[PDB]
This record gives C-alpha cells, structure tokens and sequence, in this order.
C-alpha cells in the first residue's frame, strides 16, 4: 500500500516499467 | 532526481518512466 | 476502482500493480 | 501542462506493462 518507492524497490520499478529502454539510476 | 520524485514524493507511471533510457 | 484512483485521480506505482492477477 | 492522467487505452496500456507475466483483467466503463 505504501506509494513511496524507496532504496532498492526504486531500481526494481524502473527495470519493469523501462523494459527494453533500460535506464539511469543514481541515488545523490 | 528519481529519489526526490518517486520515494520522497509519490510518482506517477509517467513521472518514472520519464527516468528511463 | 482503478479509474476513480488513477484516471481521474493520479495513480502511483503500487496502487496500480494492485489491480493485477 | 502535462498529464499524469491514465485514462482509457492509456490505462489498459499501463496494466499490460506493470502486470506483466502476471496478467490482468479490466472492463472499460
């Protein structure tokens, strides 16, 4: 239920939603 | 960033998936 | 349901995978 | 200004990604 998406769950939406784009991640 | 946006803040699909590429 | 939570309203990530299965 | 909105084949769209493997079942109102 929680809507925040934190830490390690973060590189998990990203992986999912950008697929076969892949993506950038940096915390900062 | 993606951490102010999605984890501090509540993101839409659309807001996150604008991180991608 | 989902469109009153993320059509009209905006959605974030979690609600909406709650809608899968 | 931009739309964060989800509606009609928008949303189907982002359930066909989101579930995945997982499936999805949806009725259009």
């Amino acid at each position: 239920v929680n809507q925040h998406l934190c830490g390690s769950h973060l590189v998990e939406a990203l992986y999912l939603v950008c697929g076969e784009r892949g993506f950038f991640y940096v915390p900062a | 960033g993606i951490v102010e946006q999605c984890c501090t803040s509540i993101c839409s699909l659309y807001q996150l998936e604008n991180y991608c590429n």
